[PDB]
């Protein structure tokens, strides 16, 4: 195979151009444009650089004696349309953008931002997600994700900016309504997970505090938000829940990413405690309980027909729901200037689970289809593999486990080639491409069979253990055999 | 939380020993390099031992060669810094830090996170 290595520089995030196939990683004081085969075609230096979180970009030493040498972990990395979005942890989290297949040509950098453009946190301790859309004329947007950074000199957590703005020095900039106004961002303290685009909505997985609830405890939910809403009048808030809570804590999730359909409907959620599970939220069910919390708080004053409290308003702001006509959300689906928001549901979205790993904390979610079989890939805090067949059976089977690096935590920026025939995969300091279907390893019917990968079958034609695919012929199958040799 | 802490500075004779240890919590430092600074009064922070995340390279500075010596604990989540001989011009505050960069090296220039600090000081 294939493996990428920085002398032990660790590798934060990963994206792949879908029309090139070139690989693009964010290391600490690196930038990496890597072939699909891992080879270096490009190196930028995030550099080690003079800051302090307590200084203003750009830095000038004599303004800034606290400054000592900082490292540069990549926060953000996105594929935009023309332009390699990129964020680093340093100078108050500013960005910039790059070409697509020569990383090294700078293409936009703000010479001058302020405090309006510190996009990324600041702490490399604390995660980014972000997401790239287009508006309604096609303007570039960037949703960004953002956790409480504390020493920071404070940024909303869900914010929508531009990317092609009118004036390029104002890029990565939100218009002052285009945010989530949260009051208390250190007591809510926002832990974000992924973020994806469904339709003409983008949603967030992130975790953060119920300060209304027993011991301010830390709850995991998803939020919505019109893509066109310039004001977030639109945004609701669910809180995700697997078997009540037993493990309770949304660690990563990804939806079914497969060459026939590249992004379904379900999304496959880890949660951790210890015990790890895998659950699953059909993506219409978080929109119908989105909508039922709408409906409720525009026009229920958040209660229900019974008059049990639903929907609420949302973060310390200082709204309330309402007696609404009963036509508002079908004729304001984004909001408007006076309709309830931000909006949240009392009411979670419970999941039970399909499989649960007792000795294993999860952190990386990837899942794709073979035939009508779906299958996951699971990364864990010890640097394993695991390998699940959940498919058209029922309850879970774990088939295979690897050991990518003993001890490291494998990230959950778990991509896949493009043909869907090989899965990127991150242990903090190692990148390796990994077959998904392993089949070549057995040569004989007996080898074949024993190691059981519903990708993998003894085709008699050829003398080969191979996919499907690879045979119209006699092909018999790994997992549920019917026959023997 | 992430943090580093650092502890068993405190006052000492001329020629005397002392263990400093630094402790992570909120993130295992296991495949990070570990580095000790030092800061004196009025001059700039200079770094003192440097171990990578196997602990098999280990660098110094030239102004303690053969009198500090440093040390890692994977499991424990702790480094310790063993000062020996020890000299006037050794009274600062020792600080300790954690970088991402090159972490199979032992080279330190830059840092991800810091500590507080403890400071030692030698009877003049
Ligand atoms: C939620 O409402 C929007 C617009 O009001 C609609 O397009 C969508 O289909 C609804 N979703 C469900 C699950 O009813
Ligand atoms: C009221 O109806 C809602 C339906 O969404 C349900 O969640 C709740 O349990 C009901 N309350 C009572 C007291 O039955
Ligand atoms: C940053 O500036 C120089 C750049 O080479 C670096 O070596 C030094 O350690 C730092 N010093 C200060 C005072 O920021």
């Amino acid at each position: 195979p294939a493996a990428f290595t920085a002398n032990g520089t660790h590798l934060q995030h990963l994206a792949r151009d879908p029309t090139t196939g070139t690989l693009y990683v964010g290391a600490t004081n690196f930038l990496f444009q890597l072939s699909p085969g891992l080879q270096l075609e490009a190196v930028v230096s995030t550099g080690p650089v003079n800051d302090s979180r307590d200084c203003l970009p750009p830095v000038i030493p004599d303004e800034c004696p606290q400054a000592q040498p900082t490292n540069n972990p990549n926060q953000l990395l996105l594929v935009s349309p023309e332009a390699l979005v990129v964020c680093g942890s340093v100078h108050q989290g500013i960005c910039e953008l790059r070409s697509l297949g020569q990383i090294r040509q700078l293409l936009l950098r703000p010479e001058r931002p302020g405090d309006t453009q510190y996009v990324a946190a600041n702490d490399p301790a604390v995660s980014t997600v972000g997401l790239v859309a287009q508006g309604l004329v096609g303007e570039p947007l960037l949703f960004v994700g953002r956790g409480y950074t504390s020493r920071g000199v404070g940024i909303p957590p869900i914010t929508t900016r531009a990317l092609r703005p009118p004036d390029p020095q104002a890029a990565f900039s939100y218009e002052e309504t285009a945010k989530l106004a949260v009051g208390r961002l250190s007591e809510y303290s926002h832990h974000f997970v992924s973020a994806f685009v469904r339709g003409a909505s983008a949603y967030f997985l992130f975790l953060r505090r119920d300060l209304k609830a027993p011991s301010r405890a830390f709850r995991a939910y998803v939020s919505r938000v019109c893509l066109q809403d310039q004001h977030y009048y639109s945004y609701v808030e669910l809180p995700l829940a697997c078997q009540g809570g037993r493990y309770g804590l949304i660690q990563a999730a990804a939806v079914a990413t497969s060459k026939e359909v590249a992004r379904g409907d379900v999304l496959f959620a880890a949660f951790s405690s210890g015990t790890s599970v895998l659950c699953a939220f059909p993506l219409d069910e978080v929109d119908q309980l989105a909508n039922y919390t709408r409906d409720a708080c525009y026009t229920r004053e958040g209660r229900a027909e019974n008059g049990t409290k639903v929907a609420d308003i949302a973060y310390d702001v200082l709204s309330d729901c309402a007696q609404l006509p009963v036509d508002t959300p079908d004729a304001f689906p984004c909001g408007s200037d006076h309709t309830p928001s931000p909006m949240v549901s009392c009411v979670p979205l419970e999941a039970t689970p399909i499989l649960e790993l007792p000795g294993v904390q999860l952190t990386a979610v990837a899942v794709t289809m073979e035939d009508g079989h779906t299958i996951a890939f699971l990364g864990d805090s010890q640097g394993q593999l695991h390998r699940v067949y959940l498919g058209p059976g029922r309850s879970a089977a774990p088939y295979s486990k690897q050991s990518i690096q003993p001890g490291s935590p494998v990230n959950r920026d778990l991509t896949f080639d493009g043909t869907f025939e090989h899965l990127y995969v991150a242990t903090q300091t190692t990148l390796v491409k990994v077959p998904v279907a392993p089949c070549a390893q057995h040569l004989d019917c007996d080898s074949c069979l024993a190691h059981r990968d519903p990708y993998c079958g003894w085709c008699v034609l050829l003398g080969r253990c191979s996919r499907r695919s690879e045979c119209p012929e006699q092909w018999l199958w790994s997992f549920q055999p019917e026959l023997g040799c | 939380q992430v943090q580093l802490q650092e502890s068993g500075g405190g006052l000492v004779q001329p020629g005397g020993s002392l263990r400093l240890s630094c402790a992570a919590s909120g993130f295992r430092l296991d495949y990070y390099a570990i580095g000790w600074f030092r800061q004196a009064p009025g001059k700039e922070r200079e770094g003192v031992l440097c171990i990578s995340s196997s602990g098999g390279s280990i660098n110094y500075a030239d102004s303690v060669k053969g009198r500090f010596t440093i040390s890692r604990d994977n499991a424990k989540n702790t480094v310790y810094l063993q000062m020996n001989s020890l000299k006037p011009e050794d009274t600062a505050v020792y600080y300790c830090g954690a970088s991402s960069y090159n972490t199979q090296r032992a080279e330190c220039y830059g840092m991800d996170y810091w500590g507080k600090g403890t400071q030692v000081t030698v009877s003049a």
